[PDB]
């Protein structure tokens, strides 16, 4: 029986990423960004 | 949520069996109060509205509702006992409870749970071979010696001061209901031995009838109640007509159809009527139904018909008188009519018509009638009888004799002290520690006597150091140590070695659980 | 299996253990442990940027050398002595049990009830087949005594209370049909259309039954085993007639009977023509059938027989 | 409490207070209702019905108390009553006298085993005492008189008291045989709500709650015939399904005057048999029958002038053979003249929308039928209380052959005999043997301090007059002075008294053992 | 169902919320059961060889010890049979400091042996009665067993060698540092004629490297920094002052009064002339560090910088005193110039840092003076805390060694000692207290048995063979402890040294703790609030 131990304060609230996803989502918020300051 | 299993808990150590051995000190702390002729009556109450006002050590534990798997054990290994010989279910209890708590002693100095398996399964073998070496047997012959059993086995209950009356009782119920049939097998059962509760009268006015007694009453009262030598026969089917499963229609287009069915009923009743009074009988019971053209052509024949009756009261009739049930009316024969009756007299207690059937020839089944006060009091009275009954059948199956009280005890304690000098290793301890653990029902009994333990715990085992010193037990009633020859005090050989033994199997079966595991939903 | 794991990998460990246990039946905890100890050795490999495809093939290389060497560390088994080898092999199955103690009996009766039961294949290999063994379970004694009932045992009830208890040399005659009285069909109707009639159907109702009854008790039959129902007609016929019925009988125990005592279940009584009839040559032949009283409950036990053991 | 935190256990000394405080309670409780001067107690049910009873089983069962000394107190008395008559009260008030005394010493420091073989021991003693002091009579009118008169005394007032009492003993003189016990079951007690109860008599016969049902038929028989059956008259199916086909209309009418031609041969020979009988218009014939009659069998019946009566009881099938003589025939098999019965007086009684029959003028009679008559419910009830325990005390006082006397001079001989029989006995019973004898004289207590006098001075004047002298000295509920008890008129019972010391002293025995009251069970509060 | 009512006399007017126990199952035995289950929990961290505990309380704290005095404390026990053995555990630290753990063993091993006697039937006064001679026959017998005193207590290469003992077994691998170390500085601060106070050590917290880089002080430390520009100081000439290093007013309410001009032209540099006066009056005695307990100014400050005066302020109402008996100099009230008897000398004042924490070290080059200052060395607060205790153990050690030099043999071998002659003793005494003689003498194995089982041998066979040795001749032998066979050694050779006016103590205060837990009848408790 592996309990779950309580490591960071209030983990069922935060969530944590990887970094590919991360990455991928800043170059698209940054794509957007630009094309909405193109015009 | 990401779990494995939900609301599971899981709790495995030794606090597992700290726990159950505290819920087993606890059970044997609480029976231990019902022990001795010293000891005192307790009252249950059930969930349904009734009182429960006994002594048996049965009937106190079953009404206890508990959660933890230990006394859930102890429950059941104690209905076992009780459904096996009967008597002695508080002294296996407290043996257990015993058994259990000593047990921790060495369970705490990293000591492992086979070896004192092994010690226990050692100790259990010498104190059956010393049981069975110091057997005594007795002669079944004789009917003194069984009233004093049954007087020594039936002194703790209430019924101290009837056992007079009792006794006979027991003797002759055991009597009668020991039947030899076909073949070498000699059976014992006790589905015959009807006891009735009936409120009212006095103690004293409690019997053993040759026969049964059924509460039921005549259909009629043109019929007799009072016959000399009848000749009572029985029956199966009903006496009425009755439709068919064959799913039958009667397509009729005449216009006296009608008339001739109803003819046709009548006459086939009278046929059914004429071959039930083939042989001339007297008594007619059945376990249907009676018309009333058949109770009339009883009547105008003066035949006696009782209707509406149990399977077991017409096997118990059947038994008593000396026949057979009949179904069909046309295969009655000659030795299916029963003529072992005497007497047929129907009397009335407090407003309630009862049949008697007494005066019989050989009868193997009797009906015991209790007369006392309330309910309560003809259930102990009943409970006492039965127990009584029980141990006799017990004595009878295996005749041997051992002294009760604490003088067996003490001598199997010796006999296992002088015999754990020559063994060695790690399986000397809990030899010793267990052969000295017997003394748990003469100290509880010293304790409810007089209440003088540590003056006569070493007083008996003193004396028991002797040579022909084994038969030297305490006295309940006073508190003197008194020989068990003279006192008269006995108890049967198989009683205590299944005591014994099922002590030794719950000790083995919860000596052995380090988990606990409960939120699975069994599905 | 009374576990309820919402996890997948718990769930295929189960099921293993699950398909272990059915085609063997011993060391069912062992294999869970060593495939979860290969799994935590494999995943320190894998945490080791190591392709999981390399750690597979070694496995199965692994596996593959240790398989071809246990067979080089085999003993034969008619070379030792035979007995005492199935009793040292029975006492180490049990030695993880709670009769690990007391393993020189259990071990010695698991032998005679395995050597008992032994059947024969088509002229070949000899054959030893289980879960035929009638196990039972009351409450009473200790658990040194109880010994080994050479024969069979049903776990029901006499009938009527009339019947005898002990009969010495009886007939079994397993039957697969219910003893109750004749009733038409769905499509078959009665329609009564003259009252000179109704009774005496209603009496050939009964009469049918009463002459099938004396047909099969016609060749000296004792014990009659019935898996369905049975009238009370049918009970005061056979208590009159001398002999008992036991009624509600499983399948496979009447099977185990018929196999044992050499009998025959028949369905019905109907043969090669148009009469239904009822023959003497295919009836168990039995010794002594008597009824003991195991705590509070009786069972009818069954000794040997002449066919089987 | 550690297996079970839900449930509710007590010790021994909490379980003795508990159970003292009880016996107290009834025992306070239970106490103005011994003797004629009591109190009467007004009992309101759920749905508002007033019940004015003075029995002391009823008032326990109707008094709203749960405990579990209590409803064993309730089951002994109503053993008592319904095994032998009247001792009810008396029961509940020795048994919290006895347990008081009891809980006197025990609380001083005493062993409940000592007190228990006292108790015993004390019982044997007074039950010696009133074997060797009960003196045996014949039985004659006057003292199942005076008995029932002792008995109802403590029930109404003077004249309905000696009214029961006279009808009581008729009826007993009416049902009495030569040989073999009294049977019960033959006295019908009817109720009627009109006129007064003074008008209260015994009506030799039997008084049915139901009359005729044809309009054209006799009410007034001066002389007819009694025929006691339980045939069917009505239209009876056949057992298997059957069915009519016709064509036309003819074949349908023929059907249907077919169809009915069974029921048809029973009334043409009752006809015939009536016919035989009578024959002139001189003479009557009732039929009694149990089930029910077809309107055409009772057209057909009144045609000719008979009175038929349907749907009866099967206990009126006794009574009337017992009176009348008659046979109860089911079928109509043999029908001889010689099965029937006499008559002398058959009329019915109109009360707004009940009726009524009434059959008097019997030759030899053996099961009369008690009237009772009430303006009221409660007071119906009462009366037919009180008739049913005066029938017990005389049916319990005919199968004795012997007699004891009433007021409290066996409980003051019983008290001396254990006085002097204490010293003795060996042991410490001497104190049970006294808890005893004192716990038995709380009937002349109860007695003296209803009536409106002393209990101490009344009970010390009682023993000096006893002591000085060799007669049974009763207690006087009108002046208070100690008077003889058999020599007046006051009397009682043996087995009853018997039986009641012996129920006392099986409580005793159960209570002074039981010193645990344990309750683990199921609470049931799921969903 | 039906109901059972209360008890019409006390149970009715019990008032809901409270409890009662007056029989002995409910009470007594409920009270055994407590402490045994207590006993079970501390059982493992006894010997040197047993494990830490890291307790966490309602204050969302770390505390991971060792000692069971600090694990009792940092509990929040609700029960009274435990909270008996916490106030005397407590009692036993506060008078010795160095037998908590052992007092509860004992009382708890004394509760076991004596409720089996409860139950075969042995009453409570006998079982007191004979527990009160076997403790009076046990505080008899302990004073013929010492055969060790010590020689001198100034000398270092004796003193290290004593506290070793009680330092390996609460900080078992680097032990011989710490006694070193606890040496020198119980050296450092040795006056004359006796007197040695607990006060007198300082311990300070330095997050740094490892152990081994920890070293003594002579002298004392603060965690603070200098107000003034004046660092280096050679022959520093110390004057404290416990007056605010300000101007003085009036303490009730009072204003000024001015004017003319003149006034307020001439208020300000009156008021600056006679600071600089009172500046060059007060460092005209030759005083180079003023160290001030109070509120400064600026042109005090800058005063003071002008002519080159270091000025160290602290608020502690304690460090100030310290530092005044360290150096030897009073307190002055006022801002008066101090005379030549009430200086400060020192040796070497300088502010430096260590684990990036700016310090003012005060060491000073003589062998003797007065107080010292153990400067701790580590990387977790946990590991600082446990040596600071260890510190304040070994310092009570020396100082109850100092009390009393009476030394008795350590490990197991004078336990087994006591219970052998409580044992022969006992033989020969009649009547019921035999038996519970016998129970006393068996309490004392519970500390070989804790030890074997701590260490990870049989317990068992070591007691047989540790009383077989005893009954052989050889008194002072126990248990070995670098061996993974359960075998014996010799106690007096290796250096297994322990108090005995501290093992004496508390024995008694575990006597009185069982008798008082013994005393107790029936228990009356309310509602919490
Ligand atoms: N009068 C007596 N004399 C000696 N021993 C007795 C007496 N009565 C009971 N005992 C002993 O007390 C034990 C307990 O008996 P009892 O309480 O009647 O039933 P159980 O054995 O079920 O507890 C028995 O083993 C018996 O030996
Ligand atoms: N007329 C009377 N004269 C003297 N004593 C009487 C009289 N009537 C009743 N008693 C006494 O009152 C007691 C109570 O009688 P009662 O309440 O009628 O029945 P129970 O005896 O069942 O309570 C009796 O024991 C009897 O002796
Ligand atoms: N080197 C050692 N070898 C064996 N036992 C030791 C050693 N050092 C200490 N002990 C044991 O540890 C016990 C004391 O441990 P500790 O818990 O630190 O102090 P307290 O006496 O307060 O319990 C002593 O009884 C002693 O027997
Ligand atoms: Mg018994
Ligand atoms: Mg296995
Ligand atoms: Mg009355
Ligand atoms: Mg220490």
């Amino acid at each position: 029986y592996g309990r779950p131990f309580l490591i960071i304060k209030d983990q069922d609230r935060k969530s944590r990423l990887m970094g590919l996803e991360a990455l991928k989502s800043h170059i698209m918020a940054a794509k957007a960004v630009a094309n909405t300051m193109r015009t | 949520v990401l779990v494995l299993s939900q609301n599971t808990k899981r709790e495995s150590g030794r606090k597992v069996q700290s726990g159950n051995i505290n819920a087993a000190k606890t059970i044997a702390d609480i029976i231990r109060t019902c022990l001795g002729p010293k000891s005192m009556m307790k009252m249950l109450l059930d969930p349904m509205g009734g009182i429960v006002m006994t002594n048996d050590g049965n009937a106190i534990l079953r009404e206890i509702q508990v959660q933890h798997p230990a006394a859930k054990s102890m429950i059941e290994i104690s209905r076992t006992q009780d459904e096996e010989v009967g008597d002695g279910t508080t002294s296996v209890i407290i043996l257990a409870g015993e058994m259990l708590s000593v047990a921790e002693h060495f369970l705490e100095q990293q000591m492992h749970p086979t070896v004192v398996i092994s010690a226990y399964r050692k100790a259990l073998d010498d104190m059956i071979s010393t049981l069975k070496k110091i057997s005594i047997p007795v002669d079944i012959s004789d009917s003194d010696m069984m009233l004093n059993i049954i007087n020594s086995s039936i002194t703790t209950k209430a019924i101290s001061r009837w056992s007079s009356l009792a006794c006979n009782i027991a003797l002759d119920a055991v009597k009668m209901v020991q039947f030899e049939e076909n073949g070498r097998k000699e059976i014992d059962i006790k589905k015959y031995a009807r006891v009735e509760k009936i409120p009212g009268g006095i103690i004293e006015d409690s019997c053993v009838l040759r026969g049964v007694m059924i509460n039921k009453d005549v259909t009629h009262p043109r019929m007799r109640r009072y016959i000399k030598n009848p000749r009572i026969v029985l029956l199966d089917s009903s006496l009425e007509y009755k439709k068919g499963e064959s799913q039958t229609d009667i397509e009729i287009t005449r216009e006296e159809d009608f008339t001739r069915i109803l003819q046709m009923e009548e006459e086939y009743i009278q046929q059914l009527c004429e071959d039930i009074i083939q042989l001339k009988p007297d008594v007619v019971i059945t376990e249907k139904g009676i018309s009333d053209l058949a109770q009339h052509y009883l009547m105008r024949a003066n035949i006696t018909a009782i209707r509406r009756v149990r399977k077991t009261d017409n096997n118990r009739i059947a038994r008593a008188c000396g026949a057979r049930i009949v179904s069909r009316p046309e295969e009655l024969r000659e030795d299916d009519v029963g003529t072992g009756a005497g007497l047929l007299e129907i009397k009335k207690i407090g407003d309630e018509y009862f049949t008697f059937i007494t005066d019989c020839k050989d009868p193997k089944a009797c009906t015991i009638l209790l007369r006392g006060a309330s309910k309560e009091i003809l259930s102990e009275v009943e409970r006492n009888l039965q127990d009584a009954m029980q141990v006799c059948r017990n004595v009878l199956l295996d005749p041997q004799l051992v002294p009760g009280g604490g003088a067996s005890e003490m001598a199997v304690a010796h006999a296992l002290t002088e015999k754990s000098k020559a063994m060695t290793g790690v399986e000397q301890w809990p030899y010793r520690a267990v052969a000295q653990a017997l003394e748990v029902i003469p100290r509880t009994l010293i304790q409810n006597c007089g209440a003088s333990t540590i003056r006569l715990l070493t007083s008996l085992r003193a004396k028991h150091t002797q040579e022909n010193c084994e038969t030297w037990g305490v006295n309940g009633e006073t508190g003197t140590l008194v020989d068990m020859k003279e006192l008269g005090i006995w108890e049967p050989l198989a009683v205590k070695l299944q005591t014994y033994k099922t002590a030794v199997e719950t000790a083995v079966l919860l000596l052995r659980i380090d988990d606990i595991v409960s939120g699975h939903k069994k599905k | 299996k009374l576990l309820e794991v919402e996890h997948p990998a718990a769930k295929v460990l189960c099921e293993l253990a699950d398909l272990q246990d059915k085609e063997v039946g011993d060391g069912t905890t062992s294999v869970v442990i060593i495939a979860a100890e290969l799994l935590k050795n494999a995943d320190e490999l894998v945490k080791q940027k190591i392709h999981p495809t390399s750690v597979i093939s070694g496995y199965r290389l692994a596996c593959k050398e240790a398989v071809r060497y246990i067979n080089e560390n085999l003993i034969v088994n008619t070379d030792e002595l035979g007995r005492d080898c199935l009793i040292n092999a029975a006492k180490t199955s049990m030695s993880s049990k709670i009769i690990g103690i007391n393993g020189d009996f259990f071990a010695n009766m698991v032998v005679d009830a395995v050597l008992a039961i032994k059947y024969t294949d088509i002229r070949g290999q000899p054959r030893y087949p289980v879960n035929s063994v009638n196990i039972l379970k009351a409450h009473g004694r200790s658990q040194m005594e109880s010994m080994l009932i050479s024969g069979y045992a049903l776990n029901c009830v006499v009938g009527s209370q009339g019947m005898p208890k002990r009969i010495v040399n009886a007939k079994i005659a397993c039957l697969d049909f219910s003893l109750q009285k004749t009733k038409m069909k769905l499509g078959v109707q009665v329609v009564i259309t003259d009252p000179e009639k109704l009774d005496q159907i209603r009496q050939r109702e009964s009469d049918i039954t009463k002459e099938r009854i004396q047909k099969i008790l016609a060749t000296g039959a004792n014990v009659i085993l019935t898996t369905g129902g049975i009238d009370d007609m049918c009970l005061k016929y056979f208590v009159e007639a001398g002999a008992m019925a036991v009624r509600r009988v499983l399948k496979r125990d009447l099977k185990r009977i018929a196999k044992a005592s050499g009998a025959t279940i028949l369905s019905t009584l109907a043969n090669l023509e148009g009469e239904e009839t009822f023959e003497a040559a295919m009836l168990g032949q039995a010794e002594e059938v008597v009824q003991e009283r195991i705590c509070d409950d009786e069972l009818i036990l069954i000794k040997n027989t002449k066919a089987r053991t | 409490k550690t297996l079970n935190p839900k449930a509710e256990v007590a010790r021994a000394q909490a379980a003795l207070a508990v159970n003292i405080s009880a016996a107290r309670g009834l025992q306070d409780v239970l106490r103005t209702n011994l003797g004629p001067k009591g109190t009467m107690k007004m009992l309101v049910s759920g749905a508002g019905d007033i019940k004015l009873t003075k029995d002391g089983n009823v008032l326990l069962h109707e008094m709203q108390i749960q405990h579990p000394t209590a409803s064993l107190i309730a089951k002994v008395a109503t053993a008592q009553d319904d095994i032998t008559g009247d001792g009810t009260t008396s029961n509940v008030l020795i048994i919290g006298e006895l347990l008081k005394q009891a809980d006197l010493y025990i609380s001083e420091g005493l062993h409940p085993r000592i007190i228990t073989e006292g108790f015993e021991a004390a019982k044997e003693k007074a039950l010696q005492f009133l074997e060797e002091v009960k003196v045996s009579r014949e039985m004659d009118r006057e003292t199942l008189i005076d008995v029932a008169r002792t008995s109802l005394r403590t029930k109404v007032h003077a004249e309905l008291a000696d009214v029961l009492t006279e009808a009581v003993v008729d009826s007993i003189l009416a049902i009495k045989k030569q040989d073999e016990p009294i049977d019960l079951f033959m006295i019908e007690i009817m109720e009627m709500k009109h006129k007064s109860e003074t008008d209260t008599s015994l009506i030799r016969g039997l008084v049915l709650d139901h009359g005729a049902r044809h309009p054209d038929m006799k009410k007034r028989v001066e002389d007819a015939y009694i025929l006691t059956c339980n045939v069917s008259l009505e239209y009876e199916k056949t057992e298997v399904n059957s069915g009519f086909f016709y064509k036309s209309a003819e074949e349908r009418e023929k059907l249907v005057k077919a169809e009915r031609k069974f029921i048809e041969d029973r009334v043409k020979k009752i006809i015939e048999l009536k016919r035989k009988v009578c024959g002139d218009s001189d003479k009557g014939f009732v039929v009694i029958n149990q089930k029910g009659i077809d309107p055409f069998s009772l057209d057909a019946l009144s045609k000719e002038g008979i009175v038929a009566l349907r749907r009866a009881k099967r206990r009126n099938m006794e009574r009337l053979t017992l009176a009348c003589g008659g046979v109860a025939l089911n079928s109509f098999d043999d029908l001889s003249p010689d099965c029937l019965g006499h008559a002398g007086l058959v009329y019915e009684y109109t009360l707004g929308e009940e009726k009524f029959t009434f059959i008097e003028k019997c030759n030899n009679p053996r099961s009369v039928t008690l009237l009772i008559k009430g303006p009221n419910k409660h007071t119906l009830t009462q009366i037919k209380d009180a008739v049913r325990d005066g029938l017990r005390a005389v049916k319990n006082a005919i199968d004795d052959g012997c007699v004891v006397p009433g007021a409290g001079a066996v409980e003051v001989a019983m008290a001396e005999a254990l006085i002097k029989h204490k010293p003795s006995v060996k042991g410490r019973a001497q104190l049970g043997v006294q808890a005893f004898a004192d716990a038995l004289l709380i009937i002349p207590k109860v007695l003296a301090q209803n009536s409106g006098f002393d209990l101490q001075e009344t009970l010390v004047k009682i023993q000096a007059e006893h002591s000085e002298s060799g007669q049974l000295v009763g207690v006087d509920l009108n002046t208070g002075e100690p008077m003889v008890a058999a020599e007046v008129g006051v009397w009682d019972n043996y087995c009853v008294k018997k039986q009641l010391l012996h129920s006392c002293t099986v409580i005793a025995t159960n209570i002074l053992l039981v010193d645990e009251i344990m309750r683990a069970g199921m609470s049931s509060l799921k969903g | 169902a039906l109901h059972v009512p209360k008890a019409p006399g006390f149970a009715q007017m019990l008032k809901e919320g409270a409890k009662h126990f007056s029989g002995l199952e409910e009470a007594v035995y409920r009270n055994i059961q407590a402490c045994k289950e207590l006993a079970q929990t501390t059982r493992t961290a006894y010997g040197p060889n047993g494990m830490n505990k890291m307790v966490i309380n309602h204050l969302e704290k770390l505390f991971v010890t060792n000692d069971a005095a600090t694990i009792l404390r940092e509990l929040e026990v609700q029960h009274p049979a435990a909270k008996m053995i916490v106030m005397a555990s407590h009692m036993q630290e506060q008078e010795v400091g160095d037998g908590t753990n052992f007092v509860l063993v004992f009382a708890g091993a004394l509760l076991e042996l004596a409720e089996e006697l409860l139950r075969i039937g042995l009453s409570v006064s006998e079982v007191i009665e004979g527990y009160e001679i076997a403790c009076r026959k046990a505080h008899e017998i302990l004073p013929n067993l010492v055969c060790c005193s010590a020689k001198n207590l100034r000398d270092i290469d004796e003193v290290s060698s004593l506290l070793r003992t009680s330092i390996m077994s609460k900080q078992y691998g680097n032990e011989v540092f710490l006694a070193k170390l606890i040496a020198q500085a119980c050296v450092s601060i040795f006056p004359d004629s006796g007197h040695f106070n607990v006060d007198n050590i300082r311990v300070c917290k330095i997050l740094g490297s490892g152990i081994s880089s920890s070293s003594v002080l002579h002298g004392m430390v603060f965690k603070k920094e200098t107000e003034g520009d004046v660092t280096s100081v050679k022959d520093a000439k110390i004057a404290v002052y416990s007056c605010p290093f300000d101007g003085m007013i009036t303490e009730t309410k009072g204003t000024v009064l001015i004017k003319t001009a003149e006034e307020l032209m001439n208020f300000s540099k009156g008021e600056e002339n006679l600071m600089d006066a009172q500046v060059k009056a007060i460092a005209d005695t030759g005083a180079n560090v003023v160290v001030t307990g109070g509120k400064v100014a600026d042109m005090a400050l800058h005063y003071a910088n002008k002519y080159n005066i270091m000025l160290v302020r602290l608020n502690s109402k304690w460090d100030l005193r310290r530092l005044c008996k360290t150096v030897g100099a009073t307190a002055l009230p006022r801002l008066t110039p101090p005379v030549l008897e009430e200086m400060g000398h020192c040796d070497s004042v300088y502010l430096s840092e260590v684990g990036d924490t700016q310090v003012v070290v005060f060491k000073h080059e003589k062998e003797d003076g007065a107080i010292s200052t153990i400067v701790l060395r580590g990387s977790t607060d946990n590991l600082m805390d446990d040596i600071e205790r260890a510190v304040d153990d070994g310092v009570n050690t020396f100082k109850v060694l100092t009390r009393d030099k009476r030394l008795v043999p350590g490990g197991g071998a004078t336990e087994i000692e006591l219970a052998k002659q409580i044992t022969s003793y006992g033989e020969t005494c009649p009547g019921l207290e035999q038996y519970a003689i016998k129970k006393f003498a068996e309490a004392f194995e519970a500390i070989p048995r804790a030890l074997a089982e701590n260490s990870g041998v049989k317990a068992n066979e070591v007691i047989s063979k540790l009383y077989a040795v005893h009954q052989e001749g050889n008194k002072n032998v126990g248990l070995d402890i670098e061996a993974e066979v359960p075998a014996v050694k010799d106690m007096l050779e290796a250096g297994i040294l322990d108090t005995y006016l501290g093992k004496y103590w508390a024995i008694k205060l575990a006597t009185n703790a069982a008798v008082t837990v013994l005393r107790v009848d029936q228990i009356i408790m309310a509602k919490p609030a």
